[PDB]
């Protein structure tokens, strides 16, 4: 329950907290993933989980359609979990202290079941109204490590 | 033979997509396609030394037939598998409208004598061919504009037009790539393309059609002179 | 020109200068240059075989007079633009714009009738009389349609844009996702939701161009946005534009009564007329 | 004419038009939000149609007959459409469920029920004229739609076995092998597809971060024949065709951008003017101006 | 006819109390009545009353002239959108006249009058099967997630919005698009398992049966009725010089 803040101040390892990304702790990504080198390059994926998570957060506000677009959906959770995704993905590590838990990739095809249909841009590649948030390729067998059920 | 044509095509088609990992120029499928055209061969043969040359050839089905032959004789050549010749495989259900002697009446009656329509189809060729070179050589030069570069863009662009998908987004590039100058007069140009392809052609193309359903007049007058219930049980 | 094959070979010509004029490109040179030459040789070559008939024709031909000199002018400005002494990409190319016409003298033989050629004047001058007719009704109801168009739809050009947008600072990021036109009345028209607000970007400084050309601003532009409504061409998108910016029972009404008249009617008269023609050839002549 | 209007039916054929316009327009007012099992206020059309239906079938059947006689209710298509509505209208009201699964009996109960407009066709005899006109050249049309389908068939055998699989690429432009195409990736959001705006040089159009992954078209694709006669039924349409010619040019080759054109030529410029005339003959055929 | 074309094209700018090139165009509207009042005081004191009243297109101006006379009187009194917007209806009424003095535009007029009182019965017809079809999609297809073309435009959400979007299939724009987004099965949409209500899911087969047996019998086979009422009306009216 202390979010982490100071670099040298850092250096048990199972109570500090990331900034951005708070579910997790240092402990694991140590565990499967000299310290103030690590916490540094921790703290700069941080700031980059809060940039891209911020470009995509303007990007929501601006759909007038947010809730109309589904009835059994709101741009909380579609927020929620693109925050969960973008940190699992930068911090690839299976979670030991959670208390309910479900396997971290699942995470992606939840944004897909909440958030909305952004349509992309079709300028140098026709997609045919292929989704801008999409998981499971052609024919590619989706379902590795568990993480906390967030949500 | 109908019943072979049929299994021939559905196993053609049934050629679905399994998966990237496993796929070769020889499979179950290429044997297959070999030994239907072994056959095919066979039967062109047993029917020209019957029939004799001249014989075969002196009706139109057997000259199709030959050429639906050789096509796939050279279709299963293993570098030309898969080639624009697999046409000619697919084409052998055509085989298939010999089945019904009503649906033969009924093709023959709606196409009505071929000189009409091939007249008609000609005659969209040539036009078509001609207003995209002329658009092409109006637009091939103009910079930021793609759409004709080249002469098979021009004519993509004006199959486009005629289709009329799309077409105001094409008007509207083309508008954009020349100055507000010139826009105007091309803009008419256009719109007068559009008008008469729409307008004019397709109308020609359903008189045509309307003109075959219609009986001879020499036949309607002809024939205008010479003119037990579900309780049975 | 005695000889039946004289005409054989310039048909076969005539092909080959089709082909040719659709081949002249620049883009076509700069991936393939080899093919510049070639272009050339034929349009040369080709050239001198009709020059024969220009000097046999000594002893409706002002149609070959023009299309040969037409070769003429495009064999001149090829020989300038292979100098390179004027640009590839000059607009010159224009002067090449009437000779893929000469595709016509490769049906000409067909066009060619002996039989009473007066009864088939007389059918093509009716169909011109026909469609003259058709065309003025479409253009009447075009013009009604634009004037209702200007009156009751103004001009499309009221967007919701971030709350703190300013002049001149108008770009993607600016704009709602997707792009929400409204009404500046608080009871008529969308209005934009909390944090946004709408109103003109001609205002801002934009031109017309970036803006598109569709609207009824003038009554030239609203009857070019009803012909494109017409061509059944994106009406429903210029419907939701108008349902957006304006009272709904308006769009409704106005689009609706544009598909039911000039969509399907109007068109079929054209089909009616074509088939009146039919009717007409096939008693005329008596047989074909 | 008033007096000829007022007598073109029987006196309760007018009114089941009313009650049946009555019903239509009280199932015009039923929403996912305000459905019939739960609002009372829609009930009431229901219960006095179906009362009124039952009394007609009731008055008619001991006046007719089902079978078996020179007159009955049921004789033609008409009596069976009506027996069917009324059988589906009662079932419904006897179970009227309260939960209803997506994809069950219900809903296709609910289905069935939505029919229930099609009786003014039985019931005003110009309807039933047009339909019989309609009818006649069902012979021909079914011609046409075999042939249409000999067409699509050959087309789509075509599709399949050459562009299997070949049109799926990496949703990201910028790479080019579907190994390397992995992680996530920035894709820009559509704005405004009329607009033309320039961009500036120091701007980024909006967008977000998306993973790469190797998919096909969602709205087409020629993995298997059914999903070929599909996109090629959707391109007689000449609707969204143009995006499967550019997506064809350019993921499988320029040479194939010949295989669609073909079609659009054969299928769609001519194709569906085998229907129009068709139509067209059969109009002038029952018109009885055709000989 | 000039005069009633130039008071049309008149007519070119939007009537706008804010814009001040809408004054001086109303002025010019007024005279042109008074011109036309003539016209019709010429006529109907040329004639007799009983006789200029017979002719059906004299009646026909003679209501649209009072109502223009009507609409000068009100303007130099109120000066409001009301009077602007009663010119403009009185200048369109007057345009719409042109129809009776020429004879193959009339004639086209005739035709297309009884093509749709003709075809009155068969749209009737269109309206009933799309109604049913309308029932059936806000049935199977009322709480859809929204997708690539499905937004607030496009929506079964209610009866009104069904009627709309199936006129627009029947328009034919973009229809496969609609159709696909009806396609949105899981991981896509949340299922439930005890009511359609709650889940945005769509219907699969439901959705492929619904939309390309609409398409296919309105597009392909209903429509053609209209066509060849249009070709036998205008072969009935319009006739040129006959040899
Ligand atoms: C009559 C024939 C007219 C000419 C036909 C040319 C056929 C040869 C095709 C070879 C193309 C060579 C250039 C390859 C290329 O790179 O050009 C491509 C397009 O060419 C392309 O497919 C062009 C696609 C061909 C379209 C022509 C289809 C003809 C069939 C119509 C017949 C109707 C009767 C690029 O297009 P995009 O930028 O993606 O848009
Ligand atoms: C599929 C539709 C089947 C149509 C049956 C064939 C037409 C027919 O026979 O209809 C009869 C009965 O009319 C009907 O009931 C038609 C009801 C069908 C409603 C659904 C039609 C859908 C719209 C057309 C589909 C395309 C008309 O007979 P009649 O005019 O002589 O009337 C008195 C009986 N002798
Ligand atoms: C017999 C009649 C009725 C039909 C006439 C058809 C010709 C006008 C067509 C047939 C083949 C076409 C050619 C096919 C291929 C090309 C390649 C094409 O190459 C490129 O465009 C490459 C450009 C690049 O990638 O940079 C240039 C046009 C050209 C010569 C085409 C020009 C027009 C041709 C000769
Ligand atoms: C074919 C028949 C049915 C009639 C269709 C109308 C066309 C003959 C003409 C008449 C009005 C014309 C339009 C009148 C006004 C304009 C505005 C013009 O835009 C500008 O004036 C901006 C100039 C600039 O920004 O520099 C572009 C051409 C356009 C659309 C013209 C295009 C051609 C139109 C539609
Ligand atoms: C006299 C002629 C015209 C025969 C017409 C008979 C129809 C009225 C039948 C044919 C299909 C039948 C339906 C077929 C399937 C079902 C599913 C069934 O659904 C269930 O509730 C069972 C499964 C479950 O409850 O989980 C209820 C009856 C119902 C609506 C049937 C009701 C009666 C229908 C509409
Ligand atoms: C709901 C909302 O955000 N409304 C904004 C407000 O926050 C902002 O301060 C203001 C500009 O000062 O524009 C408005
Ligand atoms: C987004 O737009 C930029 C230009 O602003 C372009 O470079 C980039 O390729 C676009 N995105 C994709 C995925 O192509």
């Amino acid at each position: 329950c202390f979010t982490v803040e100071n670099a040298d101040a850092v250096c048990n390892l199972s109570d500090f907290y990331l900034s951005f990304c708070n579910s997790y702790t240092l402990w694991e990504l140590f565990s499967g993933l000299t310290c103030r080198q690590c916490v540094e390059a921790y703290q700069d994926y941080d700031h980059h989980a809060q940039e891209k998570y911020e470009e995509f957060e303007s990007v929501l506000h601006k759909y007038l359609q947010s809730e109309e677009y589904s009835v059994k959906s709101c741009p909380e959770d579609c927020k929620i979990v693109y925050k969960a995704w973008l940190c699992s993905q930068y911090f690839e590590v299976t979670q030991f202290n959670c208390r309910k838990t479900i396997p971290c990739k699942q995470y992606c095809l939840e944004v897909q079941t909440r958030c909305p249909f952004i349509l992309p841009d079709n300028d140098e590649v026709i997609y045919g109204g292929l989704s801008s948030f999409i998981c499971t390729g052609l024919y590619e067998t989706f379902l590795e490590p568990e993480c906390c059920d967030v949500r | 033979i109908l019943s072979m044509v049929t299994v021939d095509v559905i196993v053609a088609a049934s050629n679905y997509y399994k998966g990237e990992n496993f796929r070769r120029q020889y499979d179950e499928f290429y044997l297959a396609e070999v030994a239907f055209t072994v056959l095919f061969d066979l039967e062109a043969l047993l029917k020209i030394w019957c029939l004799g040359f001249t014989g075969y050839i002196s009706s139109s089905l057997h000259k199709f037939e030959l050429l639906l032959v050789i096509g796939t004789t050279l279709h299963v050549y293993p570098d030309l598998y898969h080639s624009q010749f697999t046409y000619f495989q697919v084409l052998r259900v055509v085989r298939l409208i010999k089945i019904s002697p009503a649906l033969e009446d009924f093709v023959y009656k709606i196409f009505g004598p071929g000189k009409k329509l091939g007249s008609l189809v000609v005659f969209t060729a040539s036009l078509l061919i001609v207003m995209s070179a002329i658009s092409l050589q109006m637009f091939c030069f103009v910079e930021e504009l793609d759409r004709f570069t080249t002469f098979p863009r021009a004519f993509m662009s004006m199959f486009q037009i005629l289709t009329q998908e799309g077409w105001v987004d094409v008007m509207d590039q083309t508008l954009n790539a020349v100055g507000h100058m010139w826009a105007p007069v091309v803009a008419i140009y256009f719109i007068l393309y559009h008008l008469f392809a729409t307008l004019i052609l397709l109308s020609l193309f359903v008189a045509v059609i309307l003109d075959n359903l219609e009986l001879d007049e020499d036949l309607k007058k002809l024939k205008q002179l010479k003119q037990p219930l579900r309780l049975r049980i | 020109i005695n000889k039946p094959w004289v005409h054989s070979l310039l048909r076969i010509c005539a092909i080959i200068s089709v082909i040719s004029v659709c081949m002249n490109t620049p883009m076509t040179f700069e991936h393939y240059p080899p093919l510049q030459y070639v272009t050339f040789t034929l349009d040369t070559l080709l050239m001198f075989l009709y020059t024969a008939e220009m000097i046999a024709k000594m002893h409706w031909c002002v149609f070959d007079g023009f299309m040969v000199f037409c070769l003429w002018v495009s064999l001149v400005l090829q020989v300038f633009e292979i100098a390179d002494i004027v640009d590839q990409m000059s607009p010159w190319g224009m002067l090449r714009i009437p000779r893929p016409l000469i595709m016509i003298r490769a049906f000409r033989i067909y066009f060619r009738f002996e039989l009473p050629r007066t009864r088939i004047t007389n059918i093509l001058k009716r169909s011109g009389e026909q469609i003259w007719s058709v065309s003025i009704f479409l253009l009447f109801f075009l013009l009604l349609y634009g004037i209702l168009g200007v009156q009751m739809f103004g001009t499309f050009t009221y967007h919701c844009v971030v709350n703190d947008t300013k002049p001149g600072n108008v770009t993607w990021n600016s704009l709602a996702i997707p792009d929400t036109h409204c009404s500046p009345e608080l009871e008529e028209g969308y209005q934009c939701p909390p944090g946004f607000k709408c109103m003109d970007l001609e205002d801002l400084g934009l031109s017309r161009q970036e803006l598109g050309y569709s609207g009824f601003n003038e009554i030239g532009t609203s009857i070019f946005t009803v012909y494109e409504a017409a061509s059944q061409e994106g009406w429903v998108f210029l419907m939701y534009r108008a349902i957006d910016s304006f009272p709904r029972w308006r769009s409704y009404f106005y689009f609706i009564t544009l598909i039911f008249f000039l969509a399907w009617l109007v068109k079929n008269v054209f089909i009616a007329v074509i088939i009146e023609t039919f009717a007409e050839i096939r008693v005329q002549f008596q047989q074909m | 004419q008033l007096y000829d209007l007022l007598g073109l039916v029987t006196y309760l054929d007018w009114v089941m038009i009313i009650v049946t316009i009555c019903s239509c327009i009280s199932m015009m007012f039923e929403s996912p939000f305000r459905r019939v099992m739960h609002a009372p206020t829609l009930q009431i059309a229901e219960y006095v149609f179906v009362i009124f239906m039952s009394i007609e079938l009731n008055l008619k059947i001991m006046a007719d007959g089902l079978f078996f006689t020179p007159t009955a209710v049921i004789r033609d298509f008409g009596g069976v459409m009506d027996i069917f509505i009324y059988l589906v209208s009662l079932i419904f009201l006897c179970w009227m469920p309260q939960n209803v699964p997506a994809e069950s009996g219900a809903q296709l109960l609910m289905v069935l029920r939505c029919l229930r407009p099609l009786r003014i066709f039985k019931l005003v005899p110009q309807m039933r004229k047009v339909v019989r006109e309609l009818f006649s050249g069902f012979k021909e049309i079914f011609l046409v739609s075999i042939l249409l389908l000999t067409l699509m068939l050959v087309f789509a055998s075509f599709g399949v076995q050459l562009f299997a699989g070949k049109l799926a690429k990496c949703n990201d432009p910028n790479i080019i092998r579907r190994e390397d195409c992995n992680g996530i990736f920035r894709i820009n959001v559509s704005v405004s597809k009329n607009l033309n705006l320039k961009l500036r040089p120091g701007e980024k159009k909006p967008g977000f971060w998306v993973p790469r992954v190797w998919a096909n078209p969602r709205n087409f694709n020629f993995d298997n024949v059914g999903n070929a006669m599909l996109a090629l039924f959707e391109v007689l349409s000449l609707k969204g065709w143009v995006e499967v010619r550019d997506v064809i040019i350019h993921r499988v080759g320029p040479i194939h951008g010949i295989y669609i054109h073909v079609f659009v030529f054969l299928g769609c410029m001519i194709g569906l003017t085998l229907f129009v005339g068709v139509v067209i003959a059969n109009f002038n055929e029952n018109k009885g101006t055709a000989l | 006819a000039l005069l009633v074309l130039a008071q049309s094209v008149l007519l070119s700018v939007k009537w706008d109390v804010e814009d001040p090139v809408t004054v001086p165009l109303a002025t010019m509207s007024v005279v042109f009545t008074f011109i036309f009042v003539l016209e019709v005081t010429m006529k109907i004191i040329a004639m007799s009353p009983a006789g200029f009243w017979q002719s059906r297109r004299n009646r026909y101006d003679l209501l649209v002239t009072s109502l223009g006379v009507v609409w000068v009187v009100l303007h130099f009194a109120l000066l409001n959108a009301y009077t602007y917007m009663m010119g403009a209806c009185v200048i369109v009424f007057r345009f719409f006249s042109i129809c009776g003095k020429h004879v193959t535009l009339k004639m086209l007029l005739l035709t297309v009058v009884v093509s749709m009182y003709k075809s009155f019965f068969i749209i009737v017809g269109m309206f009933l099967l799309l109604l049913c079809y309308a029932f059936a999609g806000v049935v199977l297809f009322g709480t859809v997630k929204y997708g690539e073309n499905i937004n607030r435009h496009a929506n079964f959400s209610s009866a009104g919005k069904a009627i709309t979007v199936l006129f627009r299939i029947v328009t034919g724009e973009d229809w496969n698009k609609i159709m696909h987004d009806c396609m949105v099965q899981p991981p896509f949409c949340t299922p439930d398992e005890f009511t359609y209500w709650a889940t945005d899911c769509g219907n699969y087969a439901g959705a492929l049966m619904y939309f390309c047996s609409f398409y296919v019998i309105i597009a392909y086979i209903m429509l053609n009725l209209l066509v060849a009422i249009i070709v036998e009306n205008f072969s009935l009216f319009y006739s040129t010089e006959e040899d």
